[PDB]
């Protein structure tokens, strides 16, 4: 049972209307952990370091073949807790927009 | 084959439901064939006079054996996830066969020049034998069977009674 | 086997006592 | 002070050896409610203990005298949160009573 | 080809009977091929021989040594079905899984006896959206050894030796011998 | 159909482990001093039965603790085995006796354990509490022993009217017990333990006249040995150590007659081919 | 050898003329037993709880195939004793009646 | 008072160790009612007794003396539903003493 | 052509088990107190031969009965081994020796018995019927236990003018004479019997040194040991235990040399691959 | 095949019981 506190689109810990911290649980919980983990550059954990999306060797880069950045975003989807897989991960490529699209099935 | 006037047309062939959480597994694979193979023993026993007694009779597992076409990267990823899958038991509904207890054995994928789009794949699930198949189960949080632990060699900390205490008073 | 045998040979060799 | 090893189902039965005894404690759903079941050394001590935080469960002098020790319960026993939250605790004949003596004045 | 024109005592019809209840099982299973492996063993190794003795005193011990000598295993049949109903399957499937389950299979002019099923194997194909192709094995558990036998009656029966180990003391309303004589007393 | 059940005796109860679980049970019974002996490989053991079992099973609480009494200090366990058909059971008993040594022969996927329980294991007893008899005769010797191990007992000899000056004042422990009647007279005598009975009867005599058992099945040959018949045979829930068979065979026709029992080799294997005893037999006089 | 207490299509233990009570046996109590074992929906029995027909999961309900309710029907009339199987099945679904009709082969 | 397990067989002979004694019944159907061999530590005690609920199968003395025991049948003896309705049971001295006592003045 | 025959001694005669027979030997010697071994493997018995020879095997009639007062006691058996080819035979004698336990191993369609004998089972002698030497040299008690036990002698050893006191007075039956002479002087100097020559040597001698055999074909390849070479060869009917060897090798160009037999393994199988001797051997001095 | 060495760690009992 996975829990989180609460935060907004500016990742920051976003409080509520009495000034206290909101701890969501299971499926809000485990799909912004899902959000927060796909934001986070390889490298940036001093006590992971290999953990991370592949945002400037994968992605942001003349890469022949994206199915580098498809596996590093899989990486970072199933890191989180109570995950155990993904449905569909698109990987399509606009003009100059790498959209990405994911259907966890997590356990929740 | 037919038991089943469904006299719907629309209705789907094979079905890979995860038993907990009952949902959809690989919905989007594209089965070719299916073999349901069963297995068991004999025990021979020659004796004195020319004759064999047979013994009694142990049902081996039973195999099953998928042939299917994965059409995307998604479903492939799927059925690599089913077989490393080791904490959930699958149930297959083929053609009005059903067969629970179901786990993923083997899977072959195939990658050749007559199909480039899709991925040919052999999946092979066999059957997880359990004492009683029909488990008896209660519906209310009192009245469960006693478990057992045996011995527990209880382990150490260091508290005090009085941490016990404050925590008691708390 | 063998080793059942073995296993059989020490517990033959255990008793109450030790002298 | 011993935390005796729990696992998260409504009846059960976990046998130790502690403090040079032969300790078996029964633990089981009875209404709202657990009761406990405690045996050392084989014979039964008591039956159907209601079981509550702090309060020892074996209640009566006759049972942990001299010096075998009680168990205790840091919260209201609840199943639902063995293991996870809520433990028993096993003190021998000096803890426990150091801890009467520290109850009795509460 | 009108195939309802059957021979009258070489009838290519399998009957799949049960010697529990000897009734027709497994009906509408079209049958495709059946196969009847009957094989045995004999000696490997040279038998000896003690000549120099005469006519026909040879020829009896060299008889009782050939009885002697061979082995017959059991009969084994592999039939090839297409079952067209799924009651069939799921009767099939629930045989096979029951541990106790002899029947009498009866080809066109075999009648195999005390046969038990081993494998069966049910194929789902594109080329046959309906029916399912099935492959199923039988061994023979007994050959049909004729039990002579003290029959027809409860009496005239074998003693069968039933060597009991420990005897439990009891239960119900019983108080010892006056619960005894209470239930007896009741003539009932 | 084959029924095989190891129930064993812990203080929840009776767990008995049936014959769906693999299981493969091999014992070994003889006219002799030693502890008759099986060894038991069972699979398909869930977390929670391998902890209720292998965690009782155990050589300490006697050596490096005191935890010990009477019975209790190790399990014991019994073994019923038999055939099944048209709802008739034939469940016998074939063994009694206490684990000894635990350990594991096939790793996963299929966690199988292999016990090995030994007759009479709880040798372990109070040291010989009533002192033997200072002079007596072999009889009374042998109620003393039967007594001092709480079994009943068959003492059924010819020697039995001799007396003995110290008659095992050298015993250490109630298993020594069987050892010494045992090593007095023996060039036919051996006593021995059957399950809960203590035999002490001439190695040429049946324990039971009347319980004779006719055989005339056998698998394989019924053959000579260098003292009697030996013989294999499927499970018959009537065949004891020192019991009386009436051997009729076909293959060998000079085998033929009564011989009591010597040895015996139960080989038990519900999931397996292995469903046989073998018997060697000696004349019986 | 089944023997159930006589109920009629009420399905309430109903009396003889003389106020007593008919213990049907063998083939009448494996069919009376039979009809009970269809009518009861799934999660009514305490101490079972997955015993009974799906009556609301397998049928009445918007589904796919109906091969579920065959398979429950046919697990519940073999959860019967002395039913050994069926012999035939049927599913046919009308405009809005779910026919059902089964050949049990019971032993007696 | 022992139970000894019985089997639906016509005829048949069960062995046992009870009281102190090793007995030996065979059961077998008679014409119209059932008849028991029984026999002790080997040698034999009777022949063909005729079997009924309640009389005790060693009817004379010396073969149920001393404190050796008895078997009684609690119903007409009827192998067809012997195991489940009708059960023999094996008293001790005692207790056949005590039956006894309570048989001789109905 | 292998030809290997089992040559039995019964009241009606010698019946030779032929080589057509499926016949396998395995013997076991060497050069200690203990007796040499022989297990045969015999299949295809009729009927009459199995009752012919296992029923004269047994262990009774000394036991339980009386019987005896010399040999027709057990059966004594011989083992002639060797080849054959343009007519010529190669017929030698690898034992001799009194069988002492029968068994089946293979059941039916092939009844092939499993017999084992060991050379000088007439253990149960006439308990010592001659007095051994008050006070006397290790030579004459070495004559002393040869003519007790019937055999001829080779002693051969620089300790024979060596006086005891009191030399074996402590001996139950005939076999304990050898074990006897054994434990006196055991450094070296290692009394046998092989077949019925009753060898007493140093072992670092041979008992004849003018029959050394040139060793020059080997199979595998002779190689090193703790004391010796150790090889195996063909079957040779000039090799006996204890005897000088002359290995000259190829594969290995150290071993060659001049050594002494200790102990000897055949393995004789007439339709089988196996049919080789493997000798262990030790520098001769 | 310990079975044949077993058999062979047997022939040590002459006639002598001696008991």
């Amino acid at each position: 049972s996975t829990s989180t506190i609460r935060t907004g689109t500016n990742n920051d810990i976003l409080l509520d209307d009495n000034g206290n911290m909101v701890i969501l649980r299971d499926v809000e919980a485990c799909a912004q952990d899902v959000r927060a983990a796909m934001l986070m550059r390889t490298g940036e954990n001093i006590f992971d370091v290999n953990s991370g999306v592949g945002y400037f060797e994968y992605i942001f880069s003349p890469q022949k073949s994206y199915d580098d950045a498809r596996k590093s975003i899989a990486d970072a989807i199933l890191s989180s807790p109570d995950v155990t897989g993904i449905e569909q991960l698109d990987i399509d490529i606009t003009g100059e927009v790498f959209g990405v699209d994911a259907k966890v099935i997590t356990i929740h | 084959m037919l038991g089943i006037f469904t006299s719907l047309l629309s209705s789907r062939s094979f079905s890979i439901v995860d038993q907990n959480t009952n949902q959809l597994v690989a919905a989007d694979l594209r089965i070719s064939r299916v073999n349901t193979r069963f297995s068991s023993v004999g025990q021979r026993h020659m004796l004195e006079d020319g004759k064999t007694k047979m013994d009694s009779r142990t049902i081996h597992p039973m195999e099953i054996i998928v042939e299917v076409f994965c059409p995307s990267i998604d479903v492939v990823d799927q059925i690599n996830q089913l077989l490393l899958d080791r904490d959930t038991l699958y149930k297959v509904i083929t053609r009005g066969m059903v067969f629970e207890r179901m786990m993923c054995t083997s899977e072959a994928l195939n990658q050749t020049p007559d199909m480039i789009s899709a991925t040919p794949a052999r999946l092979t699930f066999s059957q997880v034998l359990v004492q009683n198949p029909k488990p008896i189960m209660f519906r209310n949080a009192g009245d469960s069977s006693m478990i057992d632990r045996g011995l527990a060699l209880a382990e150490d900390v260091v508290g005090s009674a009085g941490d016990l205490f404050d925590y008691a008073v708390n | 086997q063998l080793t059942t045998a073995i296993q059989d040979a020490q517990n033959d060799s255990a008793t109450k006592i030790l002298y | 002070m011993k935390k005796i090893p729990l696992t998260a189902v409504p009846n059960q039965a976990i046998s130790f050896n502690a403090g040079s005894s032969y300790w078996k404690i029964r633990l089981y759903q009875n209404m709202d409610m657990m009761n406990a079941d405690i045996s050392r050394d084989g014979v039964i001590v008591c039956h159907g203990v209601r079981c509550f935080g702090g309060i020892p469960l074996l209640q009566y002098s006759r049972q942990y005298r001299p010096d075998y020790g009680n168990f205790v319960f840091d919260r209201d026993a609840d199943w639902t949160l063995f293991g996870d939250g809520i433990n028993l605790f096993y003190l021998d004949g000096a803890e426990f009573a150091e801890y009467q003596a520290l109850a009795t004045r509460k | 080809m009108n195939s309802f024109l059957k021979s009258i005592l070489n009838t290519p019809t399998l009957t799949i009977r049960d010697d529990v209840t000897k009734l027709p099982v497994w009906k509408s299973l079209q049958v495709k091929k059946v196969e009847i492996y009957s094989p045995a063993s004999v000696v490997s190794k040279p038998l000896a021989t003690k000549d120099q003795t005469e006519a026909q005193v040879y020829t009896e011990a060299l008889d009782i040594d050939v009885k002697n000598g061979k082995i017959i295993q059991p009969v084994r049949l592999r039939i090839n079905a297409i079952c067209p109903d799924l009651s069939t399957v799921e009767s099939i499937m629930n045989a096979f899984n029951d541990n106790t389950s002899t029947f009498a299979i009866t080809s066109k002019s075999i009648l195999a006896d005390k046969m038990a099923i081993m494998t069966l194997d049910v194929d789902q194909s594109p080329d046959m959206l309906n029916a399912a192709e099935i492959n199923m094995e039988f061994e023979q558990v007994e050959p049909p050894v004729l039990n002579e036998f003290d029959p027809a009656f409860p009496q005239d029966s074998p003693t069968y030796g039933v060597q009991i180990q420990s005897l439990s003391d009891a239960n119900l309303l019983d108080l010892g011998a006056i619960g005894d004589s209470i239930s007896s007393a009741a003539k009932s | 159909k084959r029924i095989l059940r190891v129930t064993f005796n812990m203080p929840y109860g009776p767990e008995v482990i049936r014959e769906d679980l693999d299981v493969r049970v091999r014992i070994m019974k003889a006219a002799l001093r030693i502890q008759n002996r099986a060894t038991m490989e069972i699979f398909g053991l869930t977390t929670q039965l391998r902890e209720s079992l292998l965690s009782q099973f155990t050589a300490w609480k006697h050596r490096q603790r005191q935890v010990g009494r009477e019975d209790e200090l190790m399990i014991k366990v019994s073994v019923e085995a038999g055939y099944s058909d048209q709802g008739r059971e034939q469940v016998s008993r074939v063994f009694v006796g206490e684990v000894a040594i635990v350990d594991i022969i096939s790793p996963p996927p299929d966690i199988g354990i292999r016990i090995q329980c030994y007759t009479r294991q709880i040798d372990r007893t109070k040291t010989i509490r009533n002192m033997p008899p200072a002079n007596t005769t072999f009889v009374k010797f042998v109620e003393w022993g039967a007594n001092e191990m709480g079994l009943n007992f068959i003492c059924d000899t010819s020697y039995n009217d001799q007396v003995l000056k110290n008659p095992g004042r050298s015993i250490t422990v109630a298993s020594a017990i069987l050892a010494s009647i045992q090593d007095m007279y023996m060039p036919d005598v051996a006593a021995f333990v059957d399950d809960d009975i203590l035999i002490v009867k001439d190695r040429d005599k049946v324990i039971r006249p009347d319980e004779v058992t006719n055989v005339n099945s056998f698998v394989g040959i019924p053959s000579w040995s260098e003292w009697g018949v030996e013989f294999q045979c499927l499970f018959e829930p009537s065949i004891r150590v020192a019991g009386g068979v009436a051997v009729e065979s076909l293959m060998n026709p000079s085998v033929n007659g009564n011989y009591v029992i010597t040895a015996l080799e139960y080989d038990l294997a519900s999931r397996d081919r292995p469903f046989y005893i073998k018997v060697m037999g000696s004349p019986a006089a």
